[PDB]
């Protein structure tokens, strides 16, 4: 991604364990739910995890989400983005 | 003579508690050409 | 306007040090009076 950061006034890392790194299909396995907002100058994340049942929708039924962290930024933030993970097999030429 | 400490003249609302906005766009009092650049009417945007 | 912000965390740390010394022309305290400052645990603590 860059080659180099000359400045980055907030930088963390968390705990090293693996998750699922294959590109394999099958039934969506779990279900993993975020809250992401910032209030006065902090920046708070929540998150719950939980296997399921069904793949289109959001479940029935309720569960609260435990907050993962907060932190401080100061950033005016107007804006958001999603982003994906790719899968580099034999099968595929393993081309940007 | 140290000029460093800089502080916001202007800004489109008020800060909020904690915020902090680094951004340094020339100012316009009136006229839109200048487009970063500081002109006539254009100033440059942060104080110290 | 571009202000640090350092996170302080996991220790002991004694505020009398800073109260008792001579260094600081302003004290005031919003929440706390500076004396109980030792007596209690904070969750966060950060230098603005």
């Amino acid at each position: 991604v860059y080659s180099s950061a000359n400045n980055c006034t907030f930088e963390y890392v968390s705990q090293p364990f693996l998750m699922d790194l294959e590109g394999k299909q099958g039934n969506f396995k779990n279900l993993r739910e975020f809250v992401f907002k910032n209030i006065d100058g902090y920046f708070k994340i929540y998150s719950k995890h939980t296997p399921i049942n069904l793949v289109r929708d959001l479940p029935q039924g309720f569960s609260a989400l435990e907050p993962l962290v907060d932190l401080p930024i100061g950033i005016n933030i107007t804006r958001f983005q999603t982003l994906l993970a790719l899968h580099r097999s034999y099968l595929t030429p393993g081309d940007s | 003579g140290n000029y460093n400490y800089l502080y916001r003249l202007f800004r489109k609302s008020n800060l909020k508690p904690f915020e902090r906005d680094i951004s340094t766009e020339i100012y316009q009092a009136g006229s839109t050409p200048c487009n970063g650049v500081e002109g006539f009417n254009c100033y440059f945007p942060l104080q110290s | 306007y571009a202000w640090n912000r350092k996170r302080i965390s996991n220790c002991v740390a004694d505020y009398s040090v800073l109260y008792n010394s001579a260094s600081f022309s302003t004290f005031k305290c919003y929440g706390v009076s500076p004396t109980k400052l030792n007596d209690l645990c904070f969750t966060n603590v950060y230098a603005d």
